[PDB]
């Protein structure tokens, strides 16, 4: 029953990106800014918390084990409650009498739910945001453009049959005519966007109805293009991300963590370190990180916090220092008295 | 700046009830837009002061062909004089008093 | 079923350039800079991903086989699906409930699409950015009223890293075979004219059973102009696994 | 569809000057203090001129008809050939000679890599013939008057059929002022296959 503060840094082995829905102005994919347009982007604590929660879920299912066919004993509702925190059958209510003092026993039986909470059960774990140390350390990655294979390498013409060559050349011509006409359309559309940028109040809503109609029309023009509804040779939107090697100060804290809960969290970090991926763009190997946390506790009443140890996640391995963290992992593994079903 | 539909309907019907060339002087160009849109293309063809449109072109055009001239604050005084110095509008319609917006 | 991480280096026998429209400015063909205007240029993972995706495509079609006429059985739609991950035919269904488990079945029958994803289907393979180790490893080339392009220099060591997520034996076999074939023409980026792109890379394939505290190196794959050495019997096992499997319905979806 | 890698050395016995078109400095392979290199642009220009002179001397589908555009290619069509840079092997081997110029010392040993992408027999034979005609006038760069173009080269042709783990070394080309020296039955087969070409253009 101690509060463990993992204070430390995330070094970015491959670019770190996240598509926060609010953050991404339709202008382009922007990393979630730490207040206003010009602040320092941060990696959300939400994405890290979700990654670590799925890692803990995998730890729990692997520790419970699987049947001979390889099926977890749990059911769909139990999985969704464990990792997503969402109750399928609706058996989750907040401030409901009678579940009071069922929190202690439930947490003892379900260290995962104790850590990450559920709807109405406060999660002991708080996974802070990743804040870069230095200036810069963020920029636009990805970009590029999907291309037609056959203008890139002519050899693939020799695999395709003549009828398929005809199909590919009708595909080129129809994509290119759709391109030019969608283009002139967008050109008048942005001249109208300038008109809107110099239109009045409550007169622009009719021009906006017009714009939504243009949009519908565009999507219909798209529809009635047979198979290749989508432009093939299309540029790929850049995604903002933290540069490789970016140092991101991170503060995570487990509030009033039993040795079992801390052990489960640490094991969740051991399992996460197998694939240290955060965020998205895993196609571009984005998300890979090596992270070192100094775990410090602070007994309430004491003036300074003691350092229980260090957790260094690295591609070469996971290094755990201090006997406190080993004892916590061993305590969690040894405890057979967990229940992850019912309630 | 939403114009109550009851008011817009009443103003439009009253304008439609006119029977001669008129100079409807609104305050804003948005009021001109709303009146022109809701006005169901009544006879004595209407004439609207587009935001920014110099008044000389529209006024000269209306001189030859008379009818409802829905001007706005852009009226800038002057006069909708008939070509040979004669009154070519019988009905000066002030849709609403041109109250200035609050300057907070 | 394992996660394979490939960590290692790319030695650029000749320069390496990439014309990313974002990076390139009025100055000319400039590499994306890994952040600001002054940060170390990186070779985008998109280019290497495309190159290895197309190597996988060509090995898949050749192992499917060619008819006496010299054409492949595949149609244009499936070629585009495999290579570019574009739903030509036009039944994506996104997160369709029926698809929920059919994706796994699709992964069983189409190792390439599982490895390299499509729209809606998460790709197991992640191809990262190569970044130079040292400094001043990038300069201008292309002297000829001719625009010069920026590129890495001969012998530049670029630290690259890929990752196959939850790879079956046959998916990792397909990836390794894709690398064996790509080694025939180890060319990345553009300026294939001027020969820029040809590289000599090597990767340490290390797996990490989730829960274990240290990963175990399954061996090494080095690609050199004199051949490709695959040390570690496990990689050979995954390669023969992919080769000998006759149960990949690449036509289907 | 065979892919030819031409890996080999250039021995230079005289100063190789380039960039005739503040001081006359060789093109810089990164930074300011790094090693210099010979620009592939000049080699590609010379080989283009060689192919043009050969074809005029002799006289998708578009690539098939005319090997010349196949090797080098216009803006539209992609060029099969790729001409690498020439990097010095050892330390120094370049000095300030001569608006004095900078060039590789006599005896400099220079690593050079070339390729033909997915080459077919016909235009591969045209490329090899173009190399064969290079021992007559092995000129790189300007300074024609100063005769600063005398080069010698040895080139190990190595194909690699995609799928195999190793390449097979087809043969060797030596271009010396004494002449052209060629090995490998397959390479002579390619050359014999270019003699009866029916491309014209």
């Amino acid at each position: 029953m101690r509060t463990l503060n993992f204070n430390g840094k995330i070094s970015t082995l491959e670019p770190l990106t996240v598509t926060v829905k609010n953050a991404v102005s339709t202008s382009g994919h922007r990393l979630p800014r730490n207040g206003g347009f010009n602040a320092a982007p941060y990696f959300p604590g939400t994405s890290i918390r979700g990654t670590l929660r799925h890692a803990a879920h995998k730890v729990i299912v692997d520790r419970v084990g699987l049947n001979a066919d390889g099926k977890s004993p749990f059911d769909l509702a139990e999985h969704f409650m464990l990792a997503q925190g969402v109750d399928i059958n609706g058996e989750a209510e907040t401030f409901a009498p009678g579940e009071i003092n069922a929190g202690a026993e439930l947490r003892s039986k379900n260290p995962l739910i104790s850590l990450f909470g559920r709807w109405g059960l406060s999660g002991k774990v708080g996974i802070g945001n990743a804040i870069p140390d230095g200036d810069n350390q963020w920029g636009m990655f990805g970009g590029g453009a999907r291309s037609i294979m056959f203008q890139r390498d002519e050899s693939l013409m020799e695999f395709l049959e003549t009828d398929q060559v005809d199909r590919l050349e009708r595909l080129l011509e129809e994509q290119a005519e759709a391109s030019v006409d969608i283009s002139q359309i967008k050109t008048e559309q942005d001249a109208l966007k300038k008109a809107m940028k110099s239109a009045d109040k409550d007169t622009k809503a009719e021009l906006q109805i017009k714009v939504r109609e243009l949009d519908e029309k565009i999507q219909a023009r798209k529809d009635q293009k047979q198979e290749s509804r989508e432009s093939i040779r299309r540029p790929i939107d850049p995604y903002e991300a933290f540069i490789t090697g970016a140092e991101l100060s991170h503060r995570m804290s487990i509030k009033n963590a039993t040795d079992e809960e801390a052990g489960l969290f640490i094991s969740a970090l051991i399992r996460f370190a197998a694939e240290p991926r955060f965020g998205g763009h895993a196609n571009h190997n984005c998300g890979l990180v090596e992270a070192h946390w100094t775990v410090t506790t602070w007994k309430p009443g004491e003036l300074v916090p003691v350092t229980l140890g260090e957790i260094v996640i690295t591609p070469n391995g996971v290094e755990i220092t201090g006997d406190e963290l080993f004892a916590m992992v061993k305590a969690f593994n040894e405890n057979q008295s967990f229940d992850f079903t019912a309630r | 700046q939403i114009f109550s539909g009851q008011w817009l309907k009443a103003v439009v019907e009253q304008l439609s009830c006119i029977q001669g060339p008129a100079l409807v002087l609104t305050a804003s160009h948005y009021e001109t837009r709303m009146i022109a849109n809701q006005l169901g293309e009544v006879s004595q063809p209407v004439y609207i002061q587009k935001a920014g449109q110099a008044l000389s072109e529209i006024i000269k055009q209306y001189q030859e062909k008379p009818g409802i001239l829905i001007s706005a604050g852009a009226s800038v005084g002057v006069s909708p004089r008939g070509e040979n110095g004669e009154q070519i509008f019988q009905d000066l319609i002030i849709t609403r008093i041109p109250f200035l917006p609050p300057d907070r």
